[PDB]
RNA sequence: GGUGCAUUAGCUAGUUGGUAGGGUAAUGGCCUACCAAGGCAACGAUGCAUAGCCGACCUGAGAGGGUGAUCGGCCACACUGGGACUGAGACACGGCCCAGACUCCUACGGGAGGCAGCAGUAGGGAAUCUUCCGCAAUGGACGAAAGUCUGACGGAGCAACGCCGCGUGUAUGAAGAAGGUUUUCGGAUCGUAAAGUACUGUUGUUAGAGAAGAACAAGGAUAAGAGUAACUGCUUGUCCCUUGACGGUAUCUAACCAGAAAGCCACGGCUAACUACGUGCCAGCAGCCGCGGUAAUACGUAGGUGGCAAGCGUUGUCCGGAUUUAUUGGGCGUAAAGCGCGCGCAGGCGGUCUUUUAAGUCUGAUGUGAAAGCCCCCGGCUUAACCGGGGAGGGUCAUUGGAAACUGGAAGACUGGAGUGCAGAAGAGGAGAGUGGAAUUCCACGUGUAGCGGUGAAAUGCGUAGAUAUGUGGAGGAACACCAGUGGCGAAGGCGACUCUCUGGUCUGUAACUGACGCUGAGGCGCGAAAGCGUGGGGAGCAAACAGGAUUAGAUACCCUGGUAGUCCACGCCGUAAACGAUGAGUGCUAAGUGUUAGGGGGUUUCCGCCCCUUAGUGCUGCAGCUAACGCAUUAAGCACUCCGCCUGGGGA
RNA sequence: UCCCGGGCCUUGUACACACCGCCCGUCACACCACGAGAGUUUGUAACACCCGAAGUCGGUAGGGUAACCGGAGCCAGCCGCCGAAGGUGGGACAGAUAAUUGGGGUGAAGUCGUAACAAGGUAGCCGUAUCGGAAGGUGCGGCUGGAUCACCUCCU
RNA sequence: GGAGGAAAAAUUCU
RNA sequence: UAAGGAACUCGGCAAAAUGACCCCGUAACUUCGGGAGAAGGGGUGCUCUAUUAGGGUGCAAGCCCGAGAGAGCCGCAGUGAAUAGGCCCAGGCGACUGUUUAGCAAAAACACAGGUCUCUGCAAAACCGUAAGGUGACGUAUAGGGGCUGACGCCUGCCCGGU
């Protein structure tokens, strides 16, 4: 556009949303209220568990789990590794990172930092899913 | 309309384009002026003034190297009506790395990029040419 | 000077100004009485939401974008709300009074408290430290001084949280120890890597020497000054004596030791680095392309290799890549993107020349832009991190002196733009009234008899109560055959019979006249096909809805027979379209060839006619140039400038 | 000229598995987000009245009182204005929740049809009115972003 | 080749 | 009439409560007129400034009208007696004003402005009367009679075999 076209109204920016929105605020008790805090994880407690199907092609089970967070969110997180320990009403610490294989998980469960525990057998990528030097 | 040098520059332009080798336009001071200048450089080769009782023309010679070679490669207007442009004497370009030259008016007058920063005086930047 | 929303348009009344007065350190509706109705706001008032501000930090080629951790400067607060006293300075963190919530004591009358000070506890969190030493140094408060206080500060402890530095050995050691991994089972590989061999102690263990940070203050002598009648004392200068939490700390000296010290991620492409086994769309991997169904370099493991290193990976937030908001640095014919069109307020921009002004513009000098930080040059720590000195950078900053090309202001001058004048031309431009012929339908009457109509075939339907057909007459409504032509007019929608009345615009010819009077134009006002709505008429044809007959497996359709609203008129709404050239308006420049509409000039020619030149429209073919291509190309989608509208992945919409 | 099968050229295409293609809408099942909803509930900033502590200021002061010359002056006490919190009232704004309801979106083989892509078998699309289980049909006006186009007329 | 006007034929399904 | 305040009852029937003048302030909805006296609040006495500020009247004398402010004073209470709206939320019916069973029912019933169908060309149709004579009408289809519906807003679908 022209300069006067400039000055009478600037350019704007486009907002862009986030990825995880559930690790991005905290809840007050005393005010009852959302706070804009970010983390980089979030502890919750789990309410059941099971094993969904994915999209076309693909069709091996997968783990994954339903949690309340700290600030009370229904979020749908994912359950990495061979085997897991994991059951209603339990503490679990979830993760950023999403999966396109389900149209609905959103974020992962680290392993081996609360209630969840690691991956026996593992000799490799041993600094995730949580298992130590044999 | 609006901008006469940048018609003048455009006619230039076409006639360098079309590869013509007259061009005549009405006159006036700044038009002598930069005419005057391209002489001066060697971009054109002769400028003639022709007395006519409305306001007076000029008529320059397009200038083409040896085998048909483009003396003129571009003009680049900088200063507009509706965005002004000023330089400091600290600010002034140099066109095409040295190569080409800028017209800026400063308080002495018309002058090239050269003679600006000989004198370290500034005014308001016309054109580019190269 | 530094933020989001107009799906937040009015707000305000001690408000706006004045006349007197009170009050304060000081001006001031700061407060009072009187007088007038003012004041702010599309240059965003008022309102809602978020937020301490800056030096600065991260990123970026830069312009910019994000943030306000540590440190320095300013501001606000001290459990919530209000108030005053003392004082030079407070409406006062560890001061006072009142009310409120909470904690505690009570003899039931009443009292005490405020860690957002240093440590520390509970709770919230994914997440953050000792209930340590000393006033030795620097600085504070008190005092004449010694001296007291100082959780400021100087130090020690915890946490790989970050930057920097060093080590886990060094040389030699073979067709190649032994053993894993494979094998085309001859071999290759780990690999000079080992053992052996010769050497060192940076770390580490043992035993010892061991700084700077310290200047002092005060006390005793002195020497010289001012003051004095004289001292005492005072100011300066020179000596004597004393002072360490850190701390036996840094550091240094000797003896022993290859011994006590390496892990994480990855290996199909992006991207550096492959083999075997197991599994078989399962287990699973995953940032994307996607891998897994029996020969998997992508799943798990083993061997090997690559990157980094006391660190390595994963996640969250910001910048870049992203030209993906494009001032630097994008666009709108067909991919998202030109309002349906016009008249025009504010605003933006503006033909030529002269004189004058210095608002913009350019430049010199003065003051200032604290320290720390980036950067440059020097140094100090064994190097580095780190620390010190000097310098540089950073402003549309205030005072002031200069120049006058350009933009702006004033006073003049001129016609190319613009408009008027004078002479011609063409046209379905618009509104009102009247009239004309062809044809369809209905009605009446003569002639005449058995079918007519319709379809791919039929049937519904009309007809012996006499059709269809033909001839004569009458009634009424709507549309205007030939002319008719990528012809004409209008801003767009749009405008075709004829005559009259009232009216708008355009083109050419002249150069008489005025002298920049121009372009664009947010918000406003108006026009705007068809369908639709309200009131009153009119109704011949056609025909949504509807009914019947057909087709079809079904046929709420296409086909046939009828048919109401509507199509028509007047007034008033509605305000939409593939309202399209899918192409906003204004101006100028840039090869040609050939039709046509309305004019003008010249030459041939007695005229006619033919030829050439030119203005304004309307078609086609084509050069440079532009485009992803199709294509556009003097009626640009080419080359330039002014102004407006609009675009930023698809769906939801 | 006609019937049938081929071959070449040309044209339209939303097909490439290449028309045994592609593809639209309703109905039934599950899940998700959002809007409406008689009501309920939580909070924010104001406003208008009532009452109004501490405190400054102003007025009296019969009671008390050493400094000044019984008097002055001062204080206790009482009264008045302003005044935090509280109470009452009608509105404004923001969030949660609620029987039921409306369209929307996703979901390896459900049911019903075949609306669009070739002239898609009635050309398609846009505005509007009406009708229908559904895609959709029909009327009016407009466009070519339309295949064929016997015959006739202009342009290159 | 491009533009304008314009006749006659027509069953359903794959 | 202590305390309570609809617990009475078919039902707040009856009673109680509000009530005047001046000022502030006022919602959903709407046919833009309303709702509205919405709701909710504040002030009223006497004395002195004071034969007021100012007005009407008149030549003047004089006579009437009387708001704001200040200072005070007195009671439990100041429109000190009589007279003088209670208000709000939501639904059904009827648009509204009006009419009705003198003597049991006042309404959701009738009427109403508006809509539609149908008859009537003037000695009109319709109605009273045996007729004459009249109303319609001293009117003339924008007029007159009859049937149905009942402001206004959006609409009013299919069946003509039977009567
Ligand atoms: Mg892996
Ligand atoms: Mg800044
Ligand atoms: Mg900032
Ligand atoms: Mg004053
Ligand atoms: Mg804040
Ligand atoms: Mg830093
Ligand atoms: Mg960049
Ligand atoms: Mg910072
Ligand atoms: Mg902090
Ligand atoms: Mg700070
Ligand atoms: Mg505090
Ligand atoms: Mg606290
Ligand atoms: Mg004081
Ligand atoms: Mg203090
Ligand atoms: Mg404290
Ligand atoms: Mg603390
Ligand atoms: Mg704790
Ligand atoms: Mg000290
Ligand atoms: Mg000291
Ligand atoms: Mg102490
Ligand atoms: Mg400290
Ligand atoms: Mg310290
Ligand atoms: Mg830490
Ligand atoms: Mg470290
Ligand atoms: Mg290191
Ligand atoms: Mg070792
Ligand atoms: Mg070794
Ligand atoms: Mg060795
Ligand atoms: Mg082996
Ligand atoms: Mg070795
Ligand atoms: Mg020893
Ligand atoms: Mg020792
Ligand atoms: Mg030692
Ligand atoms: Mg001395
Ligand atoms: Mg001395
Ligand atoms: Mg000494
Ligand atoms: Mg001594
Ligand atoms: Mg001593
Ligand atoms: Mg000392
Ligand atoms: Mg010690
Ligand atoms: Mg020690
Ligand atoms: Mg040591
Ligand atoms: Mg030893
Ligand atoms: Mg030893
Ligand atoms: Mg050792
Ligand atoms: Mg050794
Ligand atoms: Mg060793
Ligand atoms: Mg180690
Ligand atoms: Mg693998
Ligand atoms: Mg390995
Ligand atoms: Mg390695
Ligand atoms: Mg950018
Ligand atoms: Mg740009
Ligand atoms: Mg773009
Ligand atoms: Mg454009
Ligand atoms: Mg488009
Ligand atoms: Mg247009
Ligand atoms: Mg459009
Ligand atoms: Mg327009
Ligand atoms: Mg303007
Ligand atoms: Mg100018
Ligand atoms: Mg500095
Ligand atoms: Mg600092
Ligand atoms: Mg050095
Ligand atoms: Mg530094
Ligand atoms: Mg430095
Ligand atoms: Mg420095
Ligand atoms: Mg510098
Ligand atoms: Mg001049
Ligand atoms: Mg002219
Ligand atoms: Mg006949
Ligand atoms: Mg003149
Ligand atoms: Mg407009
Ligand atoms: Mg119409
Ligand atoms: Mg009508
Ligand atoms: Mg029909
Ligand atoms: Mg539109
Ligand atoms: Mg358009
Ligand atoms: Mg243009
Ligand atoms: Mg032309
Ligand atoms: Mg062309
Ligand atoms: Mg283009
Ligand atoms: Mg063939
Ligand atoms: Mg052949
Ligand atoms: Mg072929
Ligand atoms: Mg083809
Ligand atoms: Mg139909
Ligand atoms: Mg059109
Ligand atoms: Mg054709
Ligand atoms: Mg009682
Ligand atoms: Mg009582
Ligand atoms: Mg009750
Ligand atoms: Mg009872
Ligand atoms: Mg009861
Ligand atoms: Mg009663
Ligand atoms: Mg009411
Ligand atoms: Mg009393
Ligand atoms: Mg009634
Ligand atoms: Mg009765
Ligand atoms: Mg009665
Ligand atoms: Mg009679
Ligand atoms: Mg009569
Ligand atoms: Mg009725
Ligand atoms: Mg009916
Ligand atoms: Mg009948
Ligand atoms: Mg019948």
């Amino acid at each position: 556009p022209t300069i006067n076209q400039l000055v009478r109204k600037p350019r704007q920016s486009k907002i862009k949303k986030s990825t995880s929105p559930a690790l991005n605020k905290g809840l007050n008790s005393f005010k009852r209220e959302l706070t804009d805090v970010n983390s980089p994880q979030k502890r919750g407690v789990c309410t059941r568990v099971g094993t969904m199907t994915p999209k076309k092609p693909n069709s091996a089970l997968r783990k994954y789990a339903r949690v309340r967070l700290s600030n009370g969110i229904e979020v749908t997180a994912y359950i990495p590794g061979i085997g897991h320990n994991l059951q209603e009403h339990s503490v679990v610490l979830i993760r950023g990172g999403r999966v396109k294989d389900l149209p609905g998980v959103r974020y992962h469960i680290v392993r081996g930092a609360l209630d969840t525990a690691g991956v026996e057998n593992r000799g490799q990528s041993r600094s995730k899913y949580g298992t130590k030097k044999p | 309309m609006t901008d006469p040098i940048a018609d003048f520059l455009t006619r230039i332009r076409n006639a360098n384009m079309v590869k013509h080798d007259k061009l005549e336009l009405p006159a006036s001071k700044i038009k002598k002026e930069i005419a005057e200048i391209l002489k001066r450089e060697g971009f054109i080769r002769d400028v003639e003034y022709i007395e006519d009782d409305n306001a007076g023309t000029i008529r320059v010679f397009l200038k083409y190297g040896a085998t048909g070679e483009r003396v003129i490669t571009g003009l680049k207007r900088i200063s507009k009506p509706g965005l002004r442009v000023y330089a400091k004497s600290t600010e002034v370009p140099k066109v095409l790395n040295g190569l080409g030259i800028a017209i800026v008016s400063t308080s002495q007058g018309v002058l090239t990029d050269k003679e600006a920063r000989a004198k370290q005086v500034g005014g308001e930047v016309l054109a580019y040419v190269w």
